[PDB]
């Protein structure tokens, strides 16, 4: 989707 | 990485390879980097200092491998290099050793999210963890000092933040550490980053966010005692970073 910032998936 | 287990970017997404062409064909690594905002990346100058033709080098992002391709991965051509004026090197270290790279692709965008290309968060001006706290790093770079080729697969590896006092003591590096520098060994000296990793992430929780905390700089060796991996504490750049990706 859009980014996160230190978001792993 | 000397130790450390062998990974997948899905579990470093934010981590950048960068490599460079050659007059003949090939393409070599050069550095590791972070993806800061969909068309900025951060490294290291050291990286570039001796050969800085943007047009040379290749960025990709969401690789777990060297040399193979990964599906998924993304390739860009560098549209700006930002090297720090004022950046130095001395015997064994490199002052001021942060670059930016602005991205672009064939077709003119930046990167887009999805689960091997993610950003990593910035810290706010000066903070940092406390010493102690356990942060990672990740890289293509040497396994074992001795070695000439770098691996394949990428690794990654825990690391400790140690203090200033216990960095700058004589029998460590003294002086040659500074402020602007952080430094973060294994409490046994097992394992650390090594040549091929710098210009990657230092990353650590703070304040409930996974954050760039330094880049891989510099170290005497690779996994010596009392011979601490060096990195550029990135809290202490956040004014210039700033003044060139706003
Ligand atoms: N022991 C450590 N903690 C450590 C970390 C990063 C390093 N990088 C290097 C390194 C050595 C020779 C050349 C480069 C270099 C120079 C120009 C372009 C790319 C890499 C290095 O990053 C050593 C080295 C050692």
């Amino acid at each position: 989707l859009k980014f996160q910032c230190g978001q792993k998936t | 990485i000397i130790g450390g287990e062998f990974t997948t970017i899905e579990n470093q997404p934010w981590f950048a390879a960068i490599y460079r062409r050659h007059r003949g064909g090939s393409v070599t690594y050069v550095c590791g980097g972070s993806l800061m905002s969909p068309c900025w990346v951060i490294s290291a100058t050291h990286c570039f200092i001796d050969y800085p033709k943007k047009e040379d080098y290749i960025v990709y992002l969401g690789r777990s491998r060297l040399n193979s391709n990964t599906q998924g991965e993304m390739k860009f051509e560098v549209e700006n290099l930002i090297l720090h004026k004022d950046y130095s090197a001395d015997t064994l270290a490199h002052h001021n050793d942060i670059a930016l790279l602005k991205i672009r692709s064939k077709e003119g965008r930046c990167a887009q999210p999805s689960r091997t290309i993610q950003t990593i968060c910035l810290p706010s001006m000066y903070n940092d963890p406390q010493f102690g706290t356990s942060c990672e790093i990740t890289g293509f770079g040497k396994e074992a000092s001795t070695d000439y080729l770098y691996p394949e697969q990428l690794k990654m590896t825990v690391v400790k933040l140690i203090s200033h006092r216990e960095c700058q003591q004589p029998h460590y590096y003294g002086s040659e550490v500074t402020t602007k520098m952080l430094c973060a060994a294994d409490p046994q000296w097992k394992t650390d980053a090594c040549q091929g990793d710098s210009g990657g992430p230092l990353v650590c929780s703070l304040q409930g966010r996974m954050t760039l905390t330094g880049i891989v700089s510099w170290g005497r060796g690779c996994a010596l005692k009392d011979k601490p991996g060096v990195y550029t504490r990135v809290s202490h750049f956040l004014p210039w970073i700033r003044s060139h990706t706003k």
